[PDB]
């Protein structure tokens, strides 16, 4: 219930019974999604070639 | 942490009470609101982007309104005081090693089966006092277990006179013989420290202990040589660290349940409780049921936590605001 | 110097970044008791009479919310004085309190020094009658964590 | 002598893939943490059960 | 050979600079911090570690045997001591005043 | 300078000074790891830890 | 925020200021050592995790030290004021449509290519006036630049009466011509507004603006009915979101580079500077030059930023402090 | 300057020359490696199926 | 001595350490010593600048820096970014002896 | 007319890997960034004095 090294942030985490998505995330078992396909160009007409 | 629920926890912090919507302007605010027909109670709170509110708690349907204070969630650091058997011998046999066993049971990780041994030592030589014992003993253990290079704390050892024999003076790694001059030292006691909290990610969690023996030859048979007996604790770790570690968890309810999971792209909930304060924790625990044939019940609670100044000054002024709105005798605490 | 150092092998990395790894544990826990206290609310001092004559209720504060609804739960003496739960915990902050019985047979109750601050429980069981009875017992996750290291 | 136990879970449960910041763990019978490697949060809820 | 014994004294006697904040504590010539990581008997000696002053049988096989009645089975519990010249005869006479009981 | 003792180059395409003396300049990184300190036991005489 | 670097620099934050290393008990103190000869200047400060000296400012090799004030860092929000154009006409023409077009340039974008336009349109009635103009302008304006459910704020909208002629009425796109009532009005204020702040992550930018105008039929000739001009400004964005991102950046000088990244495996700094709040800034900027052939400069600088309630009290100690010690000449602001 | 929806977490940043490594730290370019074939196991001797 | 990370002097009777080293003393990694600048010379005695290596906040003891600690070179650590020149070498000779008849 | 360059990086910037916590980006003649896969920070540094 201690550090082993001097940079351990973390310390292990329990809990009881029924589990939510809050308690999901707070063990760091959800992350947001990356779309790798859907990918957004700002529209403009560039005229540094110009 | 990660705790425990009935099937929800929402948590809001009362910074100060405004008594009214209009009068909401810094974060932190609460307003107990309710209607004249007390059967809707709420809390317009705001938040550090606007106003937000709570469950609309129906009056019929709390099953308990109990409010905690400070003192009641503060861990008590437990001390061990060591002295010398006197049935054993009053005074350190001449020859003898006198060792010492610490058996720590939550090192590192959670279980009584990761423990941890840390010792003492001290030779006894012909005319050495009890009092020297006690010197030389408090030094052996302090290397040990109070050294710099140590990767957590372990205990707080101190030595008691028996002129002043309540005061503590601390014992380090860096304390020498002549740092401890008394020749009236009647006792050695161990405490427990309180060990590092990183917010949300490493818990407000303890390492508890056991000072033991090892045998002496005294005369032809190896007694045991001291006994530990447990004082009752004079130091307490506060209640910032618990309530930090609970809003942080009950604000994932409503909001964001990933916290930092992937940095670039995190939503940043700011929180208004500080780590450095002692707070008083009220818990209205309520469920939801309709006119139907589906009667069962969805159990639900909503804390408040407010600042304890120690005579509860925000939480009772809290209390009453509730009492006199939603017609609910929430005892003063 | 050297022939020390060449009793130790090298691992070999792409980049001189900070390198982290999963230090994994246990999970075989108990709990400490925080006080008792009897059925009018009175918390048990240590000089106190006994606290379950007769199969009374009484009251056990946690530290956390570790225990469920019908479970025997056990003190120092274990099933010497076993204590079955009482419906849910009733939270004060970051404090279960659970009613409790003494099972067993024990009739005079459980003495009040065997109910201090300190006193370590754990879970022995969830007994339940034969006919109609409702659900008891609770299931119970942990967690690892992780360490560092620099050039 | 009649024993028994209960778990509940959400409905959002059913297909919930844990993205793993630190590794999901189960508890052994022995006692021992063992790292596990299924991304399915109820092969875990399975195992705490029995 | 003077580049070669600053490896080896890195390897071993090195000691870290960095705060429990993540701050580095010595900066260098430029102004960047100096990140100095610790070497073998710095990383090792944070945890298991006694400092005695008379060492004793009942010390150390308390020592070793508290060790590894909780965390070693029966057969594991080979202990394989690395120490001197010096520790070789301190460890000879305790073995001897015990067998000599 | 003009000449390089350190490889016997006498005369220079491209000085870095006038002086005429030469520079030495070399660097390494290097690391240990150890994983488990616990796993590691010591016992050291009160003289040597300070 | 990134910013630019002549080479490292690093900055303390002066929450405190004492005059021992043995007073840096909090985090945030600070003192500035020196020698008696004044040969090396250094900051030992009070980092959250104890106490941590700066590097050694050799005081020779100065080469500007100079003290920022708050109203220095403090953007001025820039205001233009919208009038009808008296060549062209000083009342509205009837049955003319006066269409405003507000040309935005550094729209989400971060160049001058990606902008962005909103409009406000009037059709001009036989009895309106310049102020009944200037009323049903600002409601239009408001209505589609401050809708509720936009993405950002863009700019904010004021009418004055030319009775009162120094105070903003506010116009947004709940507000009704019934709420305004006054019957001189000579000019709709148009001023830009301040962007949302992450620190770190979206340092604070502004989304510049000019209003243009469409061209009326008045007397047979297309002429664009009014002028906008750029009236002083009266409002400043704080330095409080400055500093923080100034801090978030140079504490990775010091600290560690890798912030947030494998999220539960990183250190987490702990950092001293209160976003809303104003700071002054001072940027000692010195050198490095080696013995004998080691002549280039490694030119670093090192800032300290205190906090100040108006007269600037936290720094103008600060510099005193600095200046006894260091034998310098720094400007007292 | 701005946001195209509720939810942005980031600005666009910029810099002009000397690049450190907080500079590509605070563009999130600099992120730990994760070592796994290193993996600590606490040692203990487990009494848990005994 | 050495309290937060502050420059002391350390008084030798040669030079024999470099710029930017890391020197110990008696209780060689507890106290680490980095050089600070050039042996800046008092006859034959060369003082060096030095600060303190390590996390070490409360200093170096008095009784640790007295006439007769014995002082041994351990290495020269530069940082990762814009490094500057440290370090030196170190060279010895020998010595003969006669007989007769 | 008659004009120069500069351009300092570091001596660490050799083989610097870029992590890809955001995408990589590359300014073009024409105004536009567009996102590169290139692994190293020199490939970035290169286009940009050309
Ligand atoms: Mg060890």
């Amino acid at each position: 219930a201690g550090k082993l090294g001097k940079f351990q942030m973390l310390g292990f985490q329990h809990w009881k019974g029924l589990t939510s998505d809050n308690h999901l995330g707070a063990i760091f078992q959800q992350a947001p999604q990356k779309a790798t396909n859907l990918m957004v160009q700002l529209l403009a007409f560039y005229r540094g070639k110009s | 942490m990660v705790i425990s629920i009935n099937q929800v926890r929402q948590l809001y912090v009362a910074k100060a009470l405004k008594a009214n919507t209009a009068a909401l302007t810094t974060a932190g605010d609460i307003v107990p609101k309710a209607d004249t027909a007390k059967t809707t109670l709420y809390f317009q709170s705001m938040s550090p982007a606007g106003i937000v509110a709570s469950d609309k708690i129906n009056l019929k349907h709390v099953l308990y309104a109990k409010a905690t204070p400070s003192e009641a969630l503060a861990h008590k650091l437990v001390r061990y005081s060591v002295t010398l058997d006197a049935d054993v011998s009053a005074t350190p046999v001449a020859g003898q090693n006198y060792i010492l066993r610490l058996a720590f049971r939550q090192y590192i990780g959670l279980s009584e089966e990761d423990q941890y041994f840390k010792y003492g030592e001290v030779i006894a030589r012909s005319g050495m006092t009890a009092s020297d014992f006690y010197k030389k003993m408090a030094i052996s253990l302090a290397k040990n277990l109070e050294n710099k290079t140590e990767s957590t704390p372990l205990v707080n050892i101190y030595l008691i006179s028996a002129a002043a024999a309540s005061t503590d003076v601390p014992v380090t790694s860096a304390t020498k013989e002549s740092d401890l001059t008394a020749t009236d030292y009647n006792q050695i006691i161990i405490e427990e420290t309180e060990q590092p909290w990183v917010l949300g990610m490493m818990p407000q969690a303890f390492i508890p202990f056991t000072p033991q023996f090892l045998t002496i030859t005294v005369d032809g048979e190896d007694r045991l040589w001291g006994v530990a007996t447990v004082v009752t604790p004079t130091k307490t770790v506060p209640d910032g660290h618990l309530i930090a570690d609970l809003e942080y968890f009950c604000m994932g309810a409503r909001g964001d349940i990933y916290r930092g999971m992937g940095y670039p792209n995190i939503i940043k909930t700011t929180y208004l409780v500080d780590p450095g304060a002692v707070y008083d924790v009220l818990d209205i625990h309520y469920f939801y049921t309709g006119s139907n044939e589906s009667v069962q019940k969805s159990e639900k609670t909503i804390t408040l936590v407010a600042v304890d100044d120690g005579s509860h000054t925000a939480m009772n002024a809290l209390i009453g605001a509730i009492n006199t709105a939603s017609g609910l005798t929430i005892a003063t605490l | 110097l050297d022939t020390f150092l060449n009793s130790f092998p090298t691992r070999e990395f792409e980049d001189d970044n900070e390198y982290y790894w999963d230090v994994i544990g246990s999970s075989r826990r108990n709990i400490p008791l925080v006080e008792a206290r009897d059925e009018n609310g009175v918390v048990v001092a240590a000089n106190a009479a006994n606290v379950g004559v007769g199969t009374s209720p009484f009251y056990l504060v946690f530290p956390e919310d570790w225990f469920a609804d019908g479970e025997v739960i056990v003190g120092n003496l274990n099933q010497v004085y076993p204590f079955r739960i009482l419906g849910d915990a009733r939270m004060e902050g970051t404090n279960a309190v659970y009613k409790v019985e003494l099972m067993g047979g024990n009739t005079q109750g459980v003495p009040a020094e065997r109910l201090q601050q300190g006193e370590r429980f754990s879970i022995e069981f969830a007994p339940v009658e034969k006919e109609l009875s409702r659900k008891v017992g609770d299931v119970r996750f942990t967690s690892p964590v992780s360490m560092r290291n620099e050039w | 002598t009649t024993i028994r136990i209960q778990h509940k879970v959400a409905g959002n449960k059913l297909n919930k893939k844990l993205a793993m910041g630190i590794p999901m763990v189960r508890n052994l019978e022995s006692g021992k943490q063992v790292k596990d490697t299924a991304n399915m949060w109820m092969h875990y809820v399975d195992w705490e059960v029995e | 050979l003077q580049f070669d014994e600053y490896k080896n004294n890195a390897m071993a006697w090195g000691t870290s600079n960095r705060n429990l904040n993540g701050e580095y504590m010595n900066f260098g010539k430029s102004g960047n911090a100096i990140k100095t990581g610790a070497g073998i008997f710095e990383q090792t000696e944070v945890a298991n570690t006694m400092y005695y002053n008379t060492f004793s049988l009942k010390l150390l096989e308390d020592a070793l045997y508290e060790l590894s009645a909780s965390k070693l089975a029966m057969d594991d519990r080979l202990f394989v001591i690395k120490t001197g010249e010096r520790g070789a005869i301190q460890f000879h006479k305790e073995v001897l005043k015990t067998v000599s009981g | 300078g003009i000449r390089n003792p350190f490889t016997g180059q006498k005369g220079n395409p491209y000085m870095s000074f006038d002086e005429d003396s030469a520079v030495i300049h070399r660097m390494a990184t290097l690391g240990v790891c150890v994983l488990d300190p616990t796993r590691t036991m010591s016992l050291i005489p009160a003289i040597l830890q300070g």
